[PDB]
């Protein structure tokens, strides 16, 4: 959220002229803030509209900023605790069935979809159960990765 | 059908048995004289050794008994399973 803005000649606006000249459309670009119609927008000033130039070198060390530590792929989690991590989430998923058995259950014909947005079992046993298993799928599976890339380079 | 089956015999006893007698070697394999098993033996499965009167089938490092395989490389073809499933998820 930036703007830049630019003072409107007083006797200008006094003689009912516009104040600039317009053979482009790409001031009109931007919605101005009705914030700024009550700050005296286009009466005693205008906006100006920002682009960016930015470097080709810039965008290379930009992208190297958020570029993880290529070896965080070989930090592998500890079997125990991983193994737990699997044990909850697998309880998890027993309690988010049973609801979820419920839910689909005691949904009668006639089953309101504004109520169960508005409170559904377990607040969505759907939702976790799905989450859930992406997790537990993610986790176990990049741990197999990383024990067995090591099993064979090293 | 005889060469066969004497083939087969000699697979079988080296599976089954990690020394046989030579008595009992020529009565499996029905020959006639010593040096008739002595020669197949030389001849068609030179691995075999003869020590002491008893054939010595030199039985594979792990074969018969469970779970006697690479590690690397079944873990690695969890490798395959496991990485090939979620690069489409």
């Amino acid at each position: 959220v930036m703007d830049a803005f630019r003072l409107i000649n007083p006797q200008t606006m006094m003689l009912g002229q516009e104040p600039r000249q317009t053979t482009s459309n790409l001031g009109h670009l931007n919605k101005p803030s009705i914030q700024a119609l009550i700050h005296g927008l286009n009466r005693h000033y205008y906006s100006i509209a920002i682009n960016y130039r930015k470097n080709e070198l810039e965008e290379k060390m930009l992208l190297n900023l958020h570029k993880k530590k290529w070896n965080d792929g070989l930090t592998l989690k500890k079997f125990d605790v991983h193994s737990k991590t699997n044990e909850q989430t697998v309880q998890e998923m027993l309690g988010l069935a049973i609801k979820y058995n419920k839910a689909v259950q005691e949904e009668d014909e006639l089953t309101p979809e504004k109520l169960v947005i508005a409170k559904v079992g377990r607040q969505d046993a759907k939702k976790h159960l799905e989450e859930h298993v992406s997790n537990l799928m993610s986790s176990n599976i990049i741990q197999t990765l990383g024990t067995m890339l090591d099993t064979v380079i090293f | 059908l005889a060469k066969t089956v004497r083939d087969e015999i000699a697979g079988c006893s080296e599976k089954a048995y990690d020394t046989l007698s030579v008595n009992d070697a020529r009565q499996l394999l029905l020959f006639s004289s010593d040096k008739d098993l002595l020669e197949y033996i030389k001849e068609e499965h030179p691995e075999w050794e003869i020590k002491d009167g008893c054939v010595v089938f030199q039985k594979s490092k792990d074969s018969a008994t469970c779970k006697e395989i690479p590690s690397l490389l079944l873990i690695n073809q969890t490798l395959s399973y496991a990485r090939e499933l979620e690069r489409i998820v």
